[PDB]
């Protein structure tokens, strides 16, 4: 009814938002800063006391100290080293050799400690958030969801009845099998329940232009690794970072295969680890080295082949519990339509057998749009498929 | 007036802007002079008459006449086939039709000297693009298996990926028929033309234009020796 | 362009109605047959929707404008037939005919005469005709008639009837989304009259359909969600009866009707409690309304249902007190037990950790502050029958060392321990009460009235708390023995306990941390009669309160006591009350909006927001009414819970502008509350922006300000992935952020979201927005928290049991008489539909289903399948009975 | 900004009208409560009074600078351009929220602290592999095919334009869509169409310019190709022709297949990785479909599979009409003679054929085109 009348009353108070909130100071919109109205803290005070008494405090690298006396043995970045010393301010105590310090441009002496490097592409492989994938959605491996959960969280959850028992819980674990299977998807309910450092690693990314250039990010990773008290990381597909030695004529494959010596350095060998556990995964396990097969780094050795009936059964109840379909359909009827089948198959007939309700003008998937899918996926796309020279790994 | 890319004049003391500084380089004016083609024209060339109609056929057009493509509503060529022995005049050519249509004469090697004006480090051949577009009626030129897919890249932005026009390829080789097949989609080329070795009459002219320079002695009768 | 041609419309309709003057006179028959000829066909080539530019509706007033403003005011004979034919060709194209200033002159063609039954031409088309015309007459000639001429002429008299029949037509033509128009034109007609519009489609609705009831009826709730006082006095009683007598459904009543209970009158939903107590229709839904009656949303009711019928269906309001109340105990006795629930869980203290190792080593805070937060280990984890034998150490040792409001403490935490209990929660307190002290009695007594909160059955009418009372000689004897039975007693209206408590106000004594907390032991009992208890607390107010100008003691408890007895109306007559009642020097008229605003929670009245901060913006206030400003701040944190998603936006686009960015000392001090008052509910948005301004803690200010909004920060329940966010701030907490004023804090921080994994609906937002007290317990601990000095001494009786109204979490229940159905549930993100096509699409979070007492979560609409039907109350209301029915083969 | 996000009223009504009124009333109520700040506290002009006193800190000198750690109590290890590194501070109009490591920063001449934050200047690669416009016209271009177009709409478009359908399912769309078939079959083509139908953002690449010759910097370019492709938008990643990294061997390359695998490993991973992936959809186009490895083949990693078969006469007779649309045919012609002389031509050869023949008109100035320009155009374009 009053058509003009809700849409100028709507707009000059539209407008009137942004004519007085230019006058509050939201604008000069900028090349990287802060908002005007936030940083009145630095005004007045902090402008020429967090600047005029502040200092730059340039830091350093401690070489070395010598006995009797400080004296100590400093190093920067480029240029020369220097004889310095302490301030008053901290004890000698934590002044240990091979250390950052920060240090006057003047006196060059010592004023705090600092943390050392972390080569910080190596953080970015730190995960810091969870997935949502649930121990109910890997349905059908329950065995093996309780045979690497035995493993993985009760010493971290319960570090008591392995030590009143007297017994040492093993470290290393591998997962292997065709793929599809469910290995990274399993790994994914590990990085939900989970609540230390979980820190991942795909190998390819070791892959570097220089020498000894991953080796030594396995270093690091190791040293930050130790920082932690309980860590867990994750290795996914190997088989980019070692098959094996095999060298021959040309040295072919030279590089990789001193990183993965690292790699068997930094799992065995002279006080290792310690509270650090490890896991592996592969598609194809019979590319890999004996030595790094050898236990103490991948004692738990858990495969993933396919369902018998009743996982596949419950697979489909898995992926199939939440899409509008006939109530009176039965799965085991699927099920036996599907012998030699993952349940990523399983989750694609699913979604196409929804596709074929979405086709006409349906809205609950019958039967025979199951059966719709079965030809199509299983037996069509048979060609592919995709498994069975993964069967025997090769 | 302040220009991206442009030199300037800076006081030390507060670093205030003082004054611009002319202009540098065009970053292919520098690498295309490093290069030094030997550049060529109509006049030096020795008996190629058909060929020259043919190119301009391909390039020429594309230019001066956009629209006389669209009097038959069929689509601009972009690529040219350049084959036959070599010391047959291709790299003449094929500079001189960007000279005298006055295209951007910009071929490739493939060399490292180059790769510092293109980017630190051009992961693609596609970095290129920038400096094409920015010259865009232009010409990149190519030599004799990695000018094979190079091309092939090149083919697959121009398909219709690009669309800034008068930008052609040519690439001149040998031995057509060991190169891919996939480039020998006919769908992929638009012509290829032949470059045969010369008749008595063709290595007549090429003594008569390379002969002028020459300090001579009257009466000498070319024929025989192009015989 | 192709002209000519075709043109009959644009020629002889440019000769006939021109030769209408040249045959209006001196031609009877040309006046009017070409006048019929005129009618019919403008009349049927403009019925159709698909040619809106018709060949004469824009064609014919080029001339036929001047021809009509000579032909009908020019003409001075006009007779009975030729009105029929004029003015039913002449009213139509004349919205189109005129230009915008129109509005003035729709009755210099209509208001001549109205042409016999102009819905006869107005059948086949939607809105072209004259619909779009008579909302150009309610919007503008009814506004400037009826503004103070509603009793008038044809202007009103027949617009009624043109008003009715119009609006039939809105439910006539298609029953499209059109019907939602008829609310644009009964309330865009008359707009505070709205009754007398209400009254002439109330009736043509009950005739109209029960199908369609529905929809309207969501979009008068959807108009009953924020109005002006009047038609949100008004729309909302005339939204009553649609559910009664035109529809049966009659099951969302009670919770729909809490709506309509405080603003209209109190004794309206008295009659609707009457309207309960009339369709005697079934066991199911006479069950399910009155079981909302007692615990969530309202009490006062157990004394109604008493009448000569006491079988089982009036023996129905025992099961509703506590019998059903031993149900939402039977959650935490069997349904918590199986799922998760330990009997000491306990390793939130464990989850603190790593910090021994994080950065050097450990063993170095030490504060016997730490161990005011330790006995919570014990008491925020045991709520919902958390029973401990012997794990109450950390209270008992702690019970007997020092800390003697954490004597009050440990005791207090206990009734924290017994929740909503009447069986156990007396003997388990007789075990520790027997210490003779001061601070262990009143504190477990104290505990005493927290048991029983809810039950108001014989516990301690004057029986257990007032022998606490009358011992009176000092401290807490005299303080913690009021508190506990205004809070059990909160719910409750009975005066006569409340005449017990009356002398300990008018007792004048100068126990003032007793006559503080007494108002807000008051208060909590009553929110509407009994203005002697007002002037119980305005007569000491004048004692004690004028003869002196000092800390916030009075300025924190005794209005807010007045608040509670004066919340919920937007009538601004209690403005008048209480504002000119203790008129005064203005730190005595910083009860000025307490009882103005503290009527207001959740309205439309931003006249009021206006007058709440165009008053006292800035000032610069040289230490003079920050605390007044701090509580007109305070006062604006309601009016933004509920506006349905209103001004929650336009407080979080406000307030991070106006206060803690450009404010000196309400931002930077105090106005971080409205996110603790706002929500619970958790969103990035503000949750992420908080502690942009808390791990910048800035200690420049009282920095207690800012670990102020620490745990207030951390008020959220519901718990979340925040560790994180407070378990680094107490990592930097451990050195940083000193333990001698901030351990109890960052724990008390830590440990507050997560009581319990359940037991967090406090957010007074039940079945979509109705309120469910749940002010009254809460708000007075924000009220508490202002500054200092009560993080040590005296805020220790609030700071643990202040909010006790938990009407616990789930609503996935099925209390069939058997109860041994568990569910078919699919729990959802909450809906989106205003109007939309066939069957309106609910909500779209498909992805979850489940059958059995799982978790409610923020967001959350739940339904159903296997032809269920769910019969009995269909909107929400967490104890559906759950009936079935299979007439679906 | 972001004020009100409610609408849904949508007519003339009260609600939308009291909506307003009430936020006109908080709107008046943010100018007038402003407005008595200047007007008792005027003191300053604070529109640049506190703003010249922020740069009147912050030195004209202003270094430009490159993030590593961070210590959240506003002071930082900062590395320098030279790179000799400092541990400078951080101010507090510096809004300390977009800070990671790596990112350029504003410091001061003398002390070096950090002053501000720097806005950093896109990526030269972004805009090269990152496609502007729509390349041609729509789908009503090809032809003949029909089938396969619902099957990509179904996959790609469909999930795009309507959210709706998959959610009255409870289903999400398919992942991974592949092409493949005989060359020269439309399958770029198809792929033009596509990015001529979208909004989104769209990515090309070649399967060809995947490999380097330096050690793992395929792999790299790959995880800065996915992070591109994830970093954008709803992105439609399309790769052509990805059998070329296994056909195909260059001198180039430093390492040999055990580096190609490697990049096939990385790829792998970037399509079934245990992150959150986001709305990246995947297109895929060769011709050799039996070469590379099914591994990437698997569901899960890609869902539908589209083949491009030869077309048949009735086709081919509608891609000779849609590449003789627009041209001034003579009539000297018959299309039926030019369908069956190749039995297997493809969509390509037709248009070869086609502008072949515009080029023989074009040798005799002419306007159409005649029966003899086909007779000598199929001989040039066939056989050889
Ligand atoms: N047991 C299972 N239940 C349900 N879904 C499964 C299961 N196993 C595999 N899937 C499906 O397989 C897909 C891929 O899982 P995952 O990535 O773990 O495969 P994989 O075994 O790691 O092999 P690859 O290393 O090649 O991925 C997931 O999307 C998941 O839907
Ligand atoms: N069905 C068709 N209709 C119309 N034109 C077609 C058809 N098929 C191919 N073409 C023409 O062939 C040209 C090549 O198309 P496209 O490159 O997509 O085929 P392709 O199979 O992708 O080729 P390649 O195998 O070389 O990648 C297109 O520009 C198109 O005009
Ligand atoms: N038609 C010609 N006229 C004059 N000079 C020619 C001709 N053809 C070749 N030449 C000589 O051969 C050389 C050019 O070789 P060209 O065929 O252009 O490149 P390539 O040999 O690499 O294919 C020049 O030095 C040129 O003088
Ligand atoms: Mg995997
Ligand atoms: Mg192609």
């Amino acid at each position: 009814t009053y058509s003009r009348q809700i849409k100028q009353v709507e707009d000059d108070i539209q407008q009137l938002l942004k004519k007085i909130n230019e006058l509050t100071g939201i604008k000069e919109s900028d090349t990287g800063l802060a908002p005007p109205a936030l940083w009145d803290l630095a005004a007045d005070k902090q402008t020429l006391q967090s600047e005029q008494p502040l200092q730059v405090a340039r830091c350093t690298k401690i070489i070395n100290a010598d006995s009797e006396d400080p004296k100590y043995i400093i190093n920067v970045k480029q240029f020369a080293k220097f004889v310095v010393d302490l301030s008053d301010q901290v004890a000698p105590t934590d002044i240990e050799e091979g250390m950052r310090v920060g240090v006057d441009r003047n006196k060059y002496q010592i004023h705090i400690p600092l943390p050392p490097k972390i080569d910080p592409t190596v953080t970015m492989m730190q995960v810091e958030e969870k997935p949502d994938v649930t121990y109910s959605d890997v349905g059908g491996c329950k065995e093996q969801i309780e045979k690497l959960r035995e493993v993985v969280e009760t010493p971290l959850l319960h570090p008591e009845r392995f030590v009143n028992l007297g017994i040492e819980p093993p470290k290393g674990v591998l997962l292997f099998g065709p793929p599809g299977t469910g290995k990274t998807l399993c790994a994914r309910a590990v990085a939900n329940r989970t609540d230390a450092c979980f820190i991942r690693v795909i190998g390819s990314e070791l892959v570097q232009k220089y020498v000894g250039e991953g080796a030594r990010m396995v270093r690091e990773l190791f040293e930050m690794a130790r920082t932690k008290k309980a860590c867990l990381i994750f290795f996914d597909e190997i088989d980019a970072i070692g098959g094996a030695r095999f060298d021959d004529g040309a040295g072919g494959d030279n590089e990789v295969q001193r990183t993965m010596l690292e790699l068997i350095n930094q799992l065995d060998g002279f006080d290792p680890r310690g509270n650090i556990k490890v896991l592996m995964a592969t598609n194809r396990p019979d590319t890999l080295d004996p030595a790094l097969m050898r236990p103490g780094r991948l004692d738990r050795k858990i495969e993933f082949s396919l369902p018998d009936l009743e996982g596949r059964t419950h697979i489909f109840k898995i992926h199939a519990r939440s899409m509008s379909v006939e109530r009176d359909i039965r799965f085991e009827l699927l099920a036996r339509l599907c012998p030699n089948s993952t349940g990523a198959e399983i989750r694609s007939v699913c979604t196409e057998a929804g596709m074929f309700a979405i086709r006409a003008r349906r809205k609950i998937a019958t039967e025979k749009d199951f059966l719709e899918a079965v030809n199509k996926v299983i037996k069509s796309y048979a060609k592919f498929s995709a498994t069975p020279r993964y069967m025997t790994y090769n | 007036d302040v220009t991206p890319n442009c030199r300037v004049a800076l006081r030390n003391d507060s670093y205030t802007l003082h004054k611009i500084l002319p202009n540098k380089v065009d970053p292919l004016v520098s690498l295309m002079m490093v290069e030094k083609v030997p550049d060529s024209t109509y006049e030096m060339i020795g008996g190629l008459d058909k060929q020259i109609k043919e190119i301009k056929e391909v390039i020429e057009l594309p230019v001066k006449h956009p629209e006389l493509f669209e009097a038959l509503g069929i689509a601009q060529p972009k690529g040219v086939l350049l084959y036959g022995p070599p010391g047959t005049g291709k790299t003449l050519l094929a500079r001189a039709v960007a000279h005298h249509t006055d295209c951007t004469f910009i071929r490739v090697s493939g060399s490292e000297l180059v790769q510092k004006f293109i980017g630190e480090g051009a992961r693609m051949v596609r970095e290129l693009f920038v400096m094409a577009r920015e010259h865009a009626p232009s010409i990149i030129f190519m030599d004799e298996s990695e000018v094979q897919r190079t091309m092939l890249e090149l083919l697959n932005q121009l398909d219709g990926f690009e669309a800034t026009k008068n930008i052609k390829v040519i690439m001149a080789t040998n031995r057509i028929d060991i190169l891919d097949s996939a480039l020998l989609r006919p769908g992929r080329i638009d012509r290829k033309i032949e470059f045969p070795p010369p008749n008595e009459e063709a290595r007549l002219d090429i003594l008569k234009i390379h002969s002028r320079k020459m300090n001579l002695t009257r009466g000498i009768n070319l024929r025989k020796i192009a015989e | 362009m192709e002209e000519g041609g075709r043109d009959k419309a644009p020629v002889q309709p440019q000769q006939s109605p021109a030769a209408a003057p040249g045959g209006t006179d001196e031609k009877p028959s040309g006046k009017e047959r070409r006048d019929a000829g005129d009618k019919d066909k403008e009349q049927e080539l403009s019925e159709e929707d698909k040619q809106l530019q018709d060949e004469l509706e824009m064609l014919v007033e080029r001339l036929g404008e001047k021809d009509t403003s000579l032909y009908r005011p020019a003409l001075e004979e006009l007779r009975r037939q030729i009105r029929s034919s004029t003015t039913s060709m002449t009213s139509v194209p004349k919205p189109l005919k005129f230009l915008r200033p129109h509005y003035g002159k729709l009755k210099e063609i209509y208001e001549n005469m109205a042409p016999g039954e102009n819905k006869r031409f107005a059948a086949d088309i939607i809105s072209v005709l004259a619909m779009t015309m008579s909302g150009e007459r309610e919007c503008l000639k009814y506004r400037l008639v009826g503004s103070q001429e509603e009793l008038a002429s044809w202007g009103h008299e027949y617009v009624r009837h043109l008003a009715g029949e119009v609006a039939k037509e809105w439910q006539e033509l298609d029953d499209a989304e059109k019907v939602q128009r008829e609310p644009l034109l009964t309330l865009v007609k008359e707009i505070v009259p709205y009754n007398m519009a209400h009254n002439a489609e109330h009736e043509a609705c009950d005739l109209l359909m029960e199908i369609e009831q529905v929809d309207m009826l969501e979009k008068d709730i959807d108009e009953n969600a924020y109005a002006k006082v009047c038609l949100y006095l008004t729309s909302c009683v005339n939204y009553v009866p649609e559910p009664e007598n035109s529809a049966l459904l009659r099951c969302a009543l009670g919770v729909f009707r809490k709506f309509s209970r405080f603003p209209e009158a109190l004794r309206l939903a008295l009659m609707l409690n009457d309207m309960e107590l009339v369709e005697d229709i079934f066991t199911s839904c006479k069950d399910v309304v009155v079981q909302k009656q007692m615990a969530f949303m309202l009490g006062r009711h157990g004394v109604f249902l008493e009448l000569s019928e006491d079988v089982e269906e009036y023996e129905d309001l025992t099961e509703i007190m506590s019998n059903v109340q031993l149900n939402s105990n039977f959650l935490a006795l069997a349904r918590e037990l199986d799922i998760m629930e330990p009997k000491v869980p306990d390793d939130i203290y464990k989850t603190h950790l790593e910090n021994n190792r994080f950065g050097g080593s450990g063993s170095q805070v030490d504060s016997a502050r730490m161990n005011l937060a330790s006995s919570f280990v014990n008491g925020f984890v045991n709520a919902a029958f958390g029973q401990d034998k012997l794990l109450t150490d950390d209270g008992n040792k702690w019970l007997y060392k020092n800390k003697d409001h954490g004597m009050l403490s440990a005791a207090a935490s206990l009734g924290m321990i017994l929740l909503w209990d009447v069986d156990g929660g007396l003997t388990q307190i007789d075990k520790y009460l027997y210490s003779s002290e001061d601070y262990i009695k009143s504190g477990a007594l104290l505990a005493c009235g927290i048991v029983n909160s809810g039950v108001r059955n014989e516990c301690d009418p004057a029986l257990a708390l007032l022998s606490d009372y009358v011992l009176h000689n000092s401290n807490t004897m005299r303080l913690g023995s009021i508190f506990g039975l205004g809070l059990a007693y909160a719910g409750s209206n009975r005066e006569d306990v409340l005449t017990l408590l009356l002398p300990v106000m008018g007792d004048s004594k100068s126990s003032m941390e007793v006559a503080g907390v007494t108002a807000l032991a008051c208060g909590m009992i009553a929110v509407g009669s009994c203005n002697g208890d007002v002037t119980s607390t305005i007569l000491q107010t004048i004692m004690e309160k004028s003869e002196t100008e000092l800390k916030d003691t009075y300025a924190r408890w005794l209005p807010l006591g007045l608040g509670l007895n004066h919340l919920g109306k937007g009538e601004a007559i209690e403005a008048i009350l209480a504002a000119l009642e203790v008129v005064s020097e203005p730190f005595r008229s910083f009860a000025n909006t307490l009882v103005d605003v503290c009527a207001y929670a959740g309205s439309g009245n931003v006249l009021k927001v206006q007058q709440l901060l165009h008053i006292c913006s800035e000032h610069f206030d040289s230490k003079e009414k920050e605390e007044d400003k701090d509580k007109k701040e305070k006062k604006d944190k309601d009016k933004k819970e509920a506006p349905a998603d209103m001004g929650a936006h336009q407080g979080v686009a406000v307030l991070g502008i106006a206060l803690i960015a450009m404010g000196e000392e309400i931002g930077a001090e105090m106005a971080l509350r409205t996110f603790g008052h706002l929500l619970r509910y958790g969103e990035p948005t503000l949750r992420r922006a908080v502690p942009l301004a808390l791990a910048l803690i800035s200690v420049s200010n009282p920095r207690l300000n800012i670990l102020d909004t620490l745990s207030k920060f951390s008020h959220d329940a519901d718990p979340e992935v925040s560790y994180n966010s407070i378990f680094a701030m107490g990592m930097v907490g451990s050195g940083t952020n000193n333990a001698r004023l901030a351990a109890m804090l960052r724990q008390l921080a830590q440990y507050h979201a997560k009581d319990p994994n359940n037991l967090f609906m406090v957010r007074l937002a039940q079945g979509l927005t109705h309120l469910g007290k749940g002010t009254l317990t809460l708000c007075p601990y924000h009220s508490d928290r202002q500054l200092m000095s009560q993080v040590a001494v005296a805020g220790l009786l609030t700071v643990l049991v202040s909010f006790l109204d938990v009407r616990n979490i789930i609503l996935g229940k099925s209390h069939y008489v058997l109860y041994g159905l568990v569910a078919a549930m699919q729990p959802r993100m909450l809906v989106t539909f205003d109007e939309e096509l066939r069957p309106l699409p609910v909500s779209v979070r498909v992805g979850q289903a489940v059958d059995v007492v799982g978790q409610a979560g923020k967001p959350k609409t739940i339904t159903g399948f296997q032809t269920h039907t769910t019969p009995v109350l269909l909107a929400h209301g967490e104890r559906a009975e759950l009936a079935t029915e299979e007439f679906l083969p | 900004a972001s004020k009100l996000p409610l609408v849904t009223p949508h007519t003339q009504c009260r609600l939308k009208l009291l909506k307003l009124e009430r936020i006109k009333d908080y709107l008046l109520m943010e100018e007038e409560f402003i407005r008595n700040q200047e007007q008792m506290k005027p003191l300053e002009e604070k529109q640049e009074e506190e703003r010249s006193k922020v740069d009147d800190l912050r030195g004209t000198p202003m270094s430009v600078g490159t993030l590593e750690e961070i210590i959240d109590d506003n002071h930082a290890i900062v590395s320098t351009s030279v790179g000799s590194e400092h541990y400078v501070s951080i101010l507090s109009f510096v809004d300390k929220d977009l800070l990671e490591p790596g990112c350029s920063v504003l410091l001061n001449h003398k002390v070096h602290a950090v002053i501000g934050v720097l806005m950093d200047d896109t990526d030269p690669l972004v805009t090269v592999m990152k496609v502007e416009k729509a390349p041609q016209e729509t789908y009503a271009d090809i032809g003949g095919l029909d089938n396969q177009i619902q099957e990509i709409k179904e996959s790609v478009e469909l999930p795009l334009t309507h959210p709706e359908y998959y959610e009255e399912m409870g289903i999400k769309p398919p992942k991974g869509v592949i092409l493949y078939g005989p060359p020269g079959t439309g399958k770029t083509l198809l792929a033009k169409a596509v990015a001529n139908q979208t909004s989104a953002t769209f990515l090309r690449v070649v399967g060809s310019e995947l490999i380097q010759k330096y050690l793992g910097d395929g792999p790299k370019l790959v995880r800065e190709l996915f992070r591109v492709a994830e970093e954008h938008a709803p992105s439609i990643v399309f790769i052509d022709e990805i059998d070329a990294i296994g056909t195909k061997r260059y001198d180039s390359n430093s390492g040999g297949e055990r580096e190609i695998q490697r990049t096939m490993l990385e790829l792998l991973n970037q399509l079934d990785g245990f992150d959150s992936r986001g709305d990246v959809k995947v297109i895929m186009a060769t011709n050799r479909i039996e070469t590379l490895d099914p591994a990437l083949i698997r569901p899960g990693r890609i869902d539908r599979k589209i083949e491009f078969p030869l077309p048949d006469e009735k086709t081919k007779k509608r891609i000779f009409q849609i590449h003789t649309s627009r041209m001034t045919l003579a009539d000297d012609v018959t299309l039926d003679d030019l369908i069956m002389a190749k039995d297997d031509l493809s969509g390509a050869d037709i248009k070869a054929i086609c502008t072949e023949a515009g080029l023989m008109a074009l040798r005799e100035r002419r306007m159409k085109v005649t029966n003899e320009d086909f007779k000598k155009s199929k001989e040039n374009v066939l056989y050889k």
